[PDB]
């Protein structure tokens, strides 16, 4: 089978993780200003220049990340080998490999 | 004479007079297709009758206001005729702002505030430090505080001493009910069936089924099980809105393990996202996030903060903001907080009646004092020297 | 008794060794008399595993790996061990029956020694 | 109870210490990030592509039951829960608890 | 060649003589080989009845500030607590019992030769 290079996976979960602050996921019913980003921008803030948006981030977790099967949620011995997405059954790689393996249905 | 506090937040608006009582409003207009022409405003929605495929327009973007025109709808809304008939000229407003908010949304703020209304003064504050100015007058004896705001769009931990704001020791968790929310909503479509449209409901869903574990791996092990032993497995009825008007959970007696019901009702099944989607909040990387979880960021933040004053900062936990409503949730945060302190220093972890309302109960308690004509910023010294002073005296 | 949080020896030679040890009641910071290196280098005791040290004779024994840290690796040879549950220092005032037989034979052959004669013994 | 871990080798990596082993059944494929312990365990008993092992997870203990291209590659699950039910002896606890190696008295006498 | 014999037993049977520590005694106390070619009739009789630690001098040392840096060679409280420092001083005073505890404890015990009587024994 193919696989998927690093930046193809930290793409997909950056996607996936960008998605969780959408407002909505349809259009809207009418169907007929700046965005976070602009605001970033434009303040032209500087890491370590004293307290900021920036520097008042999380860091990583000391407790190791818990690996969840992607299909149901359990807890996930496995590993996919092309995309490297977390399972748990043989069913659950079935699912996996016909809706979210390789091609993003 | 009068004065008016407001916390704008991205969800809930928290709008009231000082004087009275305090209304919990949603800040975002609504669209939905059983309306052709006609936008809801505010608590409008309570007029709409088929709530599901309802279209959000939100002023506010990961927690900060950048839609100015929905924003200036809403407040146009709640101080019209209808709302709260506000006099503009003779009335002060406090308004919460979110953290490390922008200059630009800070200088626009302070332009409508006192341009476009015209209030008498403004006193823009966080939430944060009006929760710590109630939590002292609650505690008269405590000389410092630690406040958890877990909100919409995002969770803070400030440590608050006496009357000043600790800047260098706040962390933010990315996490939040909007997050909680769509990753709730992306598994069941994933899972069972397509619910992407269905945000309130699904919303719903989360405040009345999600609860945070004290075992996660017992929890989890009973989930996995089928028959009488699955007790966390429970059954939804989603609402259609033509016979059941609100979502509710079907009684443990009257569970049908099979799945298949006579009645055609909309069963969704929810075995371990009770407690996986509240677990985002303690573990962001159970989904993917690297960031320390609550826990962890109030150990961290005051362990930044000198030695001096790490007992009372562990003394004074404060759990305010809509995602702390979960089950469980103080008792989980105590019990991993005590975890990771040292053992000669006593840990509290107190969660309000209401930690929606909060904030405005401080800044009713801060507007009731005699020292707030001092902390306010008025519209004549605005003319000259405002836009420098507004920034002068707010603590942002 | 606890997980092993910080494991710092503090050079003078080390003057002596402060350990870091967790528990689901809080953390404890101890300082440790500098023959207890030896002893916690030889048990391989690093940060994440569950150890516990005798106040009287500086015994350490590594009693697996926190169960926090399972996922560290998809696949490891190791023990993983929940974290203790009481303080991390236990007191337990205990009465013991022992018999005069006993003394004797604990005197009849040495323990330990590190020499070639004491381990070919 | 114990977890057992038997299928087919598929591809063994590493690097100088981190590691990646990919184990294969009849019915799933996976990829695995090795520990430290493992990767010893690996490398003292030579295990190559194509062979078909069983691994105790807790211990490290790796036993090659031959070949594939000989038996069949394992069918289900490759990782599985096994209870596994010990009748000792008296003497075998006597024994193995009398010294230090003290169970290889239980085969050359020498009690 | 042959592979060697694999003799599978349960995990509890390698457990089978251990016994935690608090619930057994120390036997160091009566450890008189352990004593021999470390131990001498010197640090026994003259050395240790002289200078034993008492609870006196250990306090004494403990309360004390730092002593003075050596000198050089030459060629010739709004945040007090006071639950928290009672807590500390208990500790401390803890501490320093278990600290003369030991340290008698660990030098009670007498060799039966001594390395003296072993060295003027011991030809070559
Ligand atoms: N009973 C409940 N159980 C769980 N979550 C709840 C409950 N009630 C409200 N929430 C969540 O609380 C969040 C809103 O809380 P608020 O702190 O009022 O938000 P907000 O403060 O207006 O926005 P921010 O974060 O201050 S910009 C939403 O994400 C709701 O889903
Ligand atoms: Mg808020
Ligand atoms: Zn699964
Ligand atoms: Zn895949």
């Amino acid at each position: 089978r193919r696989v998927l290079d690093r930046a193809a996976r930290q793409r997909r979960i950056n996607r996936q993780l960008e998605a969780l602050e959408n407002d909505n996921f349809q259009d809207d019913p009418h169907a007929g200003r700046k965005n976070f980003q602009a605001l970033l921008e434009e303040q032209n803030l500087s890491v370590a220049e004293g307290p900021n948006y920036l520097t008042a981030c999380a860091g990583p977790p000391s407790r190791p990340q818990r690996p969840f099967c992607a299909v149901c949620g359990f807890p996930s011995p496995y590993t996919c080998v092309s995309c490297g997405a977390r399972y748990c059954t043989v069913r659950c790689l079935g699912t996996h490999q016909e809706t979210r393996c390789l091609k993003w249905t | 004479m009068t004065t008016l506090v407001l916390d704008n937040g991205a969800y809930n608006a928290k709008i009231g007079y000082s004087h009275e009582n305090v209304s919990v409003i949603p800040n975002c207009q609504f669209r939905s297709k059983t309306a052709r022409l006609k936008t809801f405003t505010a608590n409008q929605i309570d007029e709409i009758k088929d709530p599901s495929g309802l279209f959000y327009i939100l002023p506010f973007q990961k927690g900060y206001l950048v839609n100015w025109d929905v924003q200036r709808q809403v407040w146009d809304y709640l101080f019209g005729k209808e709302m709260y008939q506000v006099d503009f000229l003779d009335t002060n407003i406090i308004i919460t702002e979110p953290y490390f908010n922008f200059t630009s949304i800070q200088e626009s703020m302070n332009e409508i505030l006192f341009e476009e209304y015209q209030f008498q003064a403004v006193l823009r504050v966080n939430a944060g430090a009006l929760s710590a100015h109630r939590y002292f007058r609650d505690n008269p004896s405590e000389l410092c505080c630690i406040i958890v705001d877990s909100g919409y769009s995002f969770t803070h931990i400030v440590p608050y001493c006496r009357s000043k704001k600790k800047k260098e020791a706040i962390i933010r968790i990315n996490v939040g009910g909007k997050l909680l929310t769509n990753h709730l909503k992306e598994i069941i479509s994933y899972r069972q069936l397509h619910v992407m449209d269905e945000t309130h409901v699904i919303n719903q869903v989360k405040e009345d089924v999600c609860y945070v574990s004290q075992d996660f791996y017992r929890d989890m092990d009973i989930a996995k099980l089928k028959g009488e032993e699955n007790t966390v497995m429970i059954d939804y009825v989603l609402p259609d809105f033509s016979t059941i008007k609100k979502g509710f959970c079907k009684p443990r007696e009257e569970m049908v393990l099979s799945g298949k019901y006579k009645s055609g009702e909309q069963i969704l099944r929810l075995a371990n996202e009770r407690f996986a989607v509240p677990e985002i909040l303690f573990n962001p990387s159970d989904i993917g996030i690297q960031e320390m979880g609550i826990p962890e960021a109030i150990v961290y933040s005051i362990q930044n903060l000198p030695e001096e004053m790490q007992p009372h900062f562990f003394k004074n936990i404060v759990l305010t903001g809509g995602n702390s409503l979960f089950p469980g949730f103080r008792d989980r945060v105590y019990s991993e907080v005590r975890c990771l302190t040292p053992t000669d220093y006593d840990v509290s972890v107190v969660l309000p009646e209401n930690p929606i309302t909060y904030a405005w109960e401080g800044g009713k308690l801060i507007s009731e004092n005699d020292d707030f004509e001092d902390m306010v910023v008025t519209r004549e010294d605005y003319e000259e020297n405002g836009h420098s002073v507004c920034e002068e005296k707010f603590d942002i | 008794e606890g997980e092993v949080t910080e494991l710092t020896p503090c050079e003078t030679t080390i003057s002596h060794v402060i350990i870091g040890l967790k528990t689901a009641k809080g953390t404890k910071q101890l300082k440790l008399d500098p023959s207890i290196f030896e002893s916690l280098q030889k048990e391989r005791v690093e940060a994440g595993d569950v150890i516990y040290i005798e106040a009287n004779s500086g015994a350490v024994k590594r009693q697996g790996r926190c169960d926090t840290y399972a996922t560290e690796f998809d696949l490891e040879a190791e023990e993983y061990v929940p974290l203790p549950k009481g303080d991390v220092h236990k007191k337990k005032e205990i009465i013991q029956d022992v018999t005069l037989h006993d003394l004797d034979v604990a005197n009849a052959r040495p323990q330990g020694g590190q020499d070639i004669l004491s381990m070919m013994g | 109870e114990t977890e057992i871990i038997e299928g087919e080798v598929v591809e063994i990596q590493i690097d100088r210490k981190v590691g990646k082993l990919t184990l294969k059944t009849t019915e799933m494929e996976t990829i695995y990030d090795l520990g430290t312990k493992m990767i010893e365990s690996l490398t003292k008993d030579k295990v190559q592509a194509g062979d078909v092992i069983t691994i105790d997870k807790a211990t490290g203990k790796i036993s090659k039951l031959g070949r594939s291209f000989f038996v069949q590659c394992p069918d289900g699950e490759l990782q599985k829960r096994k209870e596994v039910v010990h009748t000792v002896s008296l003497h075998e606890i006597d024994v193995i608890n009398s010294r230090t190696q003290g169970f290889l008295a239980l085969f050359s006498g020498d009690t | 060649i042959t592979p060697g014999i694999c003799f599978s037993t349960a995990s509890l049977v390698l457990r089978a003589t251990d016994v935690h520590p608090l619930q057994r005694i120390d036997m160091g106390r009566f450890d008189l080989i352990g004593l021999e070619g470390r131990v001498s009739r010197y640090e026994a009789d003259t050395f240790l009845p002289r200078h034993r630690l008492s609870r006196r001098v250990l306090l004494e040392v403990a309360t004390a500030p730092d002593p003075p840096p050596r000198p050089k060679p030459v060629k010739m409280s709004p945040f007090y607590l006071d639950s928290l420092e009672e807590k500390r001083k208990r500790q401390r005073s803890e501490r320093l019992e278990r600290i003369f505890q030991l340290s008698e404890a660990h030098g009670a015990l007498a060799p039966v030769y001594g390395t003296e009587v072993l060295d003027f024994c011991t030809l070559p």
